[PDB]
């Protein structure tokens, strides 16, 4: 009896919403004034440690799929790449017909992958036309009709080319991402999360944990581990899915290697402006090429299967490689030191299961590309200028992209897919969720206020 | 391969009537159902889909509902548009049509 | 706003290989799946399989795994079909149709090409 | 007696200013997902309906020649325009000298408001040097000096040419334009206003009632209506005046077609992109043409004279085509489907009058063009690709923009004008005023606060 | 800041044509009315007419809307003014002049030009 | 045509003197008048317009009136520099000069 | 006794920060409507009148060296020079390989400091060439190798160049700065003010006085006045210094001249724009020079010296000329009217000095040159077109950017220096500072509030 | 990240002429000093001087100022020493510097370049 | 020319000790001191400069201190490392350095 309305201002209370993240970062790069594609360009000082608070006695849900800020993710990126790409060299004047042929080194009478050409040039503008020659993986390359010497970059027909100033560097680096003021960040504790429904463990943070925005394929690769035992994370509107992620508890090692010395070479296109050819290769030739502990392979891949048969309780588990499609899919695809690779993978994918560590070593043969579309977009296209010398890289397996193939008796079927880049950041973000917080709250109580 | 039959195969009704078609699956497919309409020689025109939302652009005459292993679609009033073929499709698991139904005089 | 044109319709010889294809427009041509689907006079619709626009990823049904293999060339927004080594029931009306789907799942068709005709017999 | 100072906040009291505002539109397209050169950039979501008050017992002034808010409908436009053809290709490589000739028609030793040509091309850059040809209407064109086969593209000795992308389309939108929060709109809502003094009867909005950007002159069209009997809106400083405004009552339909077929055609002029040169003209051929209703067009001009003849009160009023200038006055233009048109209205405006309905049908011959200069700019044109097939355009004139000739012996004269775009939209934003509230009104009253 | 510089005076033969000229500077070319004014010797000041530089459009005195033109070549910020058929009282000197204006109304000269004398005798 | 009629013809005046010159219309202008110095053989100068708005950088010993048909010129100090001719324009309908007037010793 | 806390809001106290200042000039510029390359660009309207404030009793600290806001202005400067070149032409076309001979004019067989020369150009752009020619001072040409007749101009190579568009003029205006809401510029008014240490007659100002952005080098010039007799401005680290800056009470005239005639010509690039290459010199040719009153030379050096010795208390101090580098900081360098001068300065500073007015009149050969490197940047090169006719100038030496020698036995020695253009901006603003206002003051008081 | 890499190290002839040469990476080739300094073998370091790579303002040591000259090719990041007229006693390591400074003083040195030994005899 | 003197010339220590080197000037040179370790064969690296102030990634073993026209290096921990050569220089003014200090077992 006896009650009256009063207004509590600052009350804890949210609800969900659409907002726009602040890209934040090491203040100059690792802390360090190299110069780096992401974090030389903008995104704010350093965080130098998350005031996590865990939430008392909240129940609260999440959605990984319906995510409001996996879009921002992959805007940022294509942000960043675009602003950094922006003032270098566009190849334009190098897009006509080459006659070409085999290439080849000193003792090397063929190098396969590989075709060596030449070009018409103008060295300074208006100045005579003069002759140039360089090689260039097959792959980059198409050849116009008949038995045909013609041959042209294959996407300077249909986008502008820009090479990426060697200046830059394609490292990744820990982004992370913060509310503005009045939203607040909600992480999910429980070790054992799915990525949908109801979470039971919560905490609050002005911003996420680091986040490396490796472009890959196939494999998650230099990402987080998931906390419990292997975690598969799917859509559940209905069986038919886009993606299945799957999260290790476990990094398998890669290693990888580019052995044959490049020779770059400088042709000049204008004022201040020169492309990196690339020119002769040198030493004992070999494909690049990948090596994995084929111990644990095989124990990720029963630990995989083991756990996949919960989401899908009848007999056969099976993988295989790619179906079809672009190399960007249909292989593994990474960017180690700072050429792109593009790798065989069905070797690793051969294997069948059912109802009821340096030995046996794995090693996969790779190609690699000079000429990338990213973002899977169109009528832009990236040159990646050779790097000098020889190459050796080593990363960590952390989850794979699966995709399903058609139900038939008994008999589950999956391959390796994703490719779509917003993938691989709701394959790290699936924790977070972004919240306004709405403080003017209104109740009962037992109180009124005087009129003098 | 999840079955859908449809209900009848032909169904006789006259112009300004109510009129009700079924379509029944194998194993559950949820709500993850949709109807279409098939006009003669033509490119047909989704009506609702989660067995429940009339799509944008529909006829306000077009409804339906489920239950189970069940689904209903529902027109308010025949006319020359509507004395057609309609289908049912399941988008649950693999995609597989019903064998079509005809509406006539 | 939106359509999906088509062409390649026709006669074709027995046990003869024939590329159909479908012309998108309209639309954002990565965001969304393609299916092509069939339909036999006297039978009910029928799926071929799909295809990813975006990185050409395709994927079949059990029955025609051997014969189909689908490809897009991706400035023109167009798409293709083979269906390799034909045989008498494969005479139907052949669509390219759209289908929706949020980033976790692929749902119902929402837009249906104008449709080709095939008939096979020499 | 016994009276001290008191503040009130938020008093509704207002002044004149200028203020910046708010582009507003339904929320994309029409409330569709097509791309059209307004509303597709930006301009925020739909108001869903303007929330009109009528203020009570309110005496205001209006000025429409003098107003705060036309020039930034004028920027705002321009701004929308630039923006959207930036990305477009810029016919550069099109600009150096023409071969031409006599182009036909089928049967025909001539068609004879184009002229065929052929001319030098790049195409991809240092591939070799080709000939490509097409047909363009005659007013495009200019030759060079002689009897000369050599022609030039009129516009781009002085300036850069861009194509406009045929994804887009020129129609208009409604647009809206609203306050700023602290600015308010005031309408006027007298039905007989002529745009100048005191108003008695004034309502306020967050938001104008919808505007369509129409490009027009001579003949304003698909605008609104006046609610009285015709109205004549000029300045009043001076009997010198740049433009006098007519707005109509009662739409007067215009009907008008380009019935040949065009043969669009497509020549590569880069890493891209296509010139859409304009091919074969297919089937039998027809000038561009016009149609109105005699009986109206009759009604009207005697209507306007009517009223006219209260602001010039001596014995005779007259018309007459165009004095000369460029095409953009001298012929009444518009924009049917996505070409340009350019109308000799000498058959219009052939009247006299003095002191004490599909029959006649009035039928005008068109010009067409596809060099275009926009906003009497120079440095910058628009080159319109030709629409494929043929056209048909409906539309409704509402308005004349009048112009007064030398005042001789009991005789006034008039012709069509205008042609400065501004002219249009104060054709319609007439109606509004914008001020800013200043709400910190004080006064006298009977009270003190207390000390304690 | 602004200038009109002129040219093409001089004697001028009996019911010969001529073009006078003017060229402005350190202005917005569009933003002003032109007028062309003479004075014949022992005679007040005479209005000819104006032109819009931005889109040409004239106006001419009632006396002589038969002898006069004028143009503009707009890129050059250059106006031209032909009297066809010249005679002995054409004799005068002639200015290009900058009129003022509103968006509604044309008002007083602000900026007279170097001016132009012209003798029409063979 | 609206006629203007300035008087005197010509003005008698000693430097330093304050001077006032005259300008009539045929009917009505409004306030739609100005004045111009025309020094010798030279691009006459703007002094004063709606009959009283001295222009940007005139000399201050300039300025004006109206009353009716009636338009009045007046400056504080003659000089060799203003010792010269001056006319009345009306842009009200129409422009039309005065005959001019000249100011001499 | 009996004391507690309370706080008081607006409490004048400050701490120094870098903070954002506001670019502010007369509001177009020198209150005209003529296109300036500063005020015409933004930079917001009028001060009026610096409302200067003088404080009782503060004693605050400044340092000129280490000064926050330095920066600002060189970034300011850079940027309006940025944006106002930007639309300007590129004369990129040009570049290529030049053939010439000596150049001459009637009654002069040679002209002494420069070339003629001629060159392929494309008329109308991606069709036939042609043969064009011009002069050019020598100093903007390179030789390449051999006895040679082949040239090309100085930076192509290297940089893009732009020509300043001759709408544009390089004459300085008085820019001011001024403080955002919350901050403060204190001036420092004491008339002896050694850059460096405590003020103790301070003054607050929301805006700078004005500041003349003059580009150049050896000779600050056009700026301010010292108050007292003349300051020498160091830093005091170390004895090392980049830069001394002595600040005369007492402004010398120099006088200079481009006595000879220039005839522009015009060569078309393309649409609208053309190149203003540099036609027939006309005239009887001299060189560029410069005139100096030799009477108050020879008391400024005394007086600087008898102030410098201040400074290094022993014997001897002496002058020279520069040692070496490029022309900008081996010459005294200036933009009179519109074209770029280089001065030997050696017989100005030919002097020594040891412990214990027009008349003789100093005169001192100039070359001049069209083709310049701003900043110091490399890359972006700036092309000056010929200014017609020619060229008389007067401007006010106020200081030396001296630097100071190896330190030997009793004996000091100084050359002209600086270029850095930083050292310009701070030899004016070495008078202000800017600090930030932190008014939630709180304190102890002989108070505590009630409790009802 | 930054280095110093030099060159122009080995045997030089009796009385001849020399240039050696550094090249600079990683850092804003504007913003520092570089000082060209030597050691002969058993004597202390010395300084033979230094140069502004933005402007190229030389200074040198008071022994050595008619033998040194400095210059740098700017758009290669690039810096080159002559010494003219060698002597035995030139005979030493080479090494270019880089300097940090406030913009009021140079300070100490933060960065040695990779060293270039010269012999001086024939 | 300001001449540094360092000493010792050489200086006698073993692994794990801490260790004291001594740089003094012919007249002041304020704080403006700095030192640098010379491995053998190789490009210097600084210590410390300000005669106190450790450079960055510099180990903390290193540390310094001034008085008057005397400097002081010291280090905390010999190691194989550190039985090399060391130098004082002096930026107060011109530039002029130490004859360098051997540290040996």
């Amino acid at each position: 009896e006896n009650l009256w309305v009063t207004v509590y201002y600052g009350v804890p209370v949210w609800k969900e919403a659409k907002t726009t993240l602040f890209c934040a970062s090491d203040a100059k790069a690792y802390e360090k004034e190299v110069h780096n594609i992401w974090a030389t360009h903008a995104c704010v000082p350093t965080d130098p440690n998350p005031q996590e608070m865990v939430l008392k006695n909240v129940t609260e849900n999440f959605n990984m799929w319906k995510n409001d800020m996996v879009d921002q993710m992959h805007e940022d990126v294509i942000s960043l790449w675009d602003q950094s790409l922006k003032p270098c060299v566009k190849l334009t004047p190098l897009c006509c017909t080459l006659n070409c042929t085999n290439a080849t080194a000193s003792n090397s009478s063929i190098i396969e992958g590989m075709k060596n050409c030449s070009f018409n040039i103008t060295t300074e503008l208006r100045c005579k036309r003069e002759k140039k020659n360089a090689l260039f993986y097959k792959l980059d390359i198409v050849q116009l009709d008949g038995n045909s010497s013609q041959y042209r970059l294959i996407n300077c027909d249909t986008s502008v080319i820009t090479q990426v100033c060697p200046k830059l560097s394609f490292d990744p680096i820990p982004i992370h991402y913060c509310a503005p003021a009045g939203y607040a960040i909600l992480k999910c504790n429980n070790k054992t999360f799915t990525g949908t429904g109801p979470c039971n463990n919560v905490s609050t943070v002005q911003c996420t944990h680091g986040i490396k925005p490796v472009l890959s394929t196939q494999l998650l690769l230099n990402g987080s581990l998931a906390e419990g035992e292997i975690i598969i994370r799917s859509e559940n509107i209905t069986k038919n899915v886009k993606t299945i992620i799957v999260h290790l508890n476990e990094s398998v090692k890669i290693e990888c290697t580019r052995p044959n010395n490049k020779t770059r070479t400088s042709i000049r296109i204008g004022p201040g402006q020169a492309f990196y050819a690339t020119g002769q290769v040198i030493g004992d030739i070999r494909e690049a090429y990948c090596n994995i502990n084929e111990s644990k392979w095989n124990e990720t891949l029963q630990r995989v299967s083991k756990k996949l048969k919960e989401y899908f309780p009848h007999k056969n588990i099976t993988f295989q490689p790619s179906s079809g499609g672009d190399l960007e899919i249909t292989t593994h695809s990474f960017n180690c030191g700072g050429e792109f690779f593009y790798c065989n993978t069905s070797s690793l994918f051969n294997r069948t299961y059912m109802a009821n560590n340096s030995t046996r070593t794995i090693t996969i043969h790779c190609r690699i590309k000079q000429i990338i579309n990213m973002w899977q977009e169109v009528g832009r296209a990236m040159y990646a200028p050779p790097i000098a010398g020889n190459i050796t890289c080593i990363s960590n397996i952390t989850g794979l992209l699966l995709t399903r193939d058609y139900g038939k008796n008994n008999t589950e079927t999956f391959r390796p897919g994703g490719g779509n880049m917003k993938d691989n950041w709701r394959s790290e973000l699936y924790k977070y969720k972004v919240v306004k917080i709405e403080p003017l709250g209104v109740a009962p109580t037992r109180c009124k206020r005087r009129v003098v | 391969e999840i079955v859908l039959t449809q209900s009848p195969a032909t169904l006789s009704a006259s112009p300004g009537e109510r009129v009700t078609l079924t379509c029944r699956a194998s194993r559950s497919v949820r709500n993850n159902v949709a109807w279409y309409q098939h006009k003669g020689g033509q490119s047909p025109r989704l009506l609702i889909y989660d067995a429940s939302t009339r799509a944008a652009g529909v006829p306000a005459r077009f409804s339906g509902s489920a239950s189970g292993t069940e689904f209903t679609l529902a027109i308010s009033n025949l006319e020359s548009e509507d004395f057609t073929v309609y289908f049912c499709l399941q988008y649950n698991n693999w995609w597989t049509f019903g064998q079509g139904t005809r509406v006539d005089i | 706003q939106v359509r999906l044109a088509q062409y390649g319709g026709g006669v074709k010889r027995l046990g003869a290989t024939m590329t159909l294809s479908c012309v998108a427009s309209g639309y954002t041509f990565n965001d969304y799946y393609i299916h092509w689907v069939r339909q036999a006079p006297g039978q009910g619709f029928e799926l071929l399989g799909y295809i990813d626009p975006a990185n050409g990823r395709p994927d079949y049904a059990g029955a025609l795994r051997e014969r189909l293999s689908f490809y897009r060339d991706k400035s023109m927004e167009t798409l293709y079909m083979d269906l390799r080594s034909l045989r008498y029931d494969d005479t139907a009306m052949y669509y390219c149709v759209r289908n929706v789907g949020t980033a976790g799942s692929l749902l119902h068709y929402d837009h249906w090409g104008s449709g080709s005709p095939v008939i096979v017999s020499s």
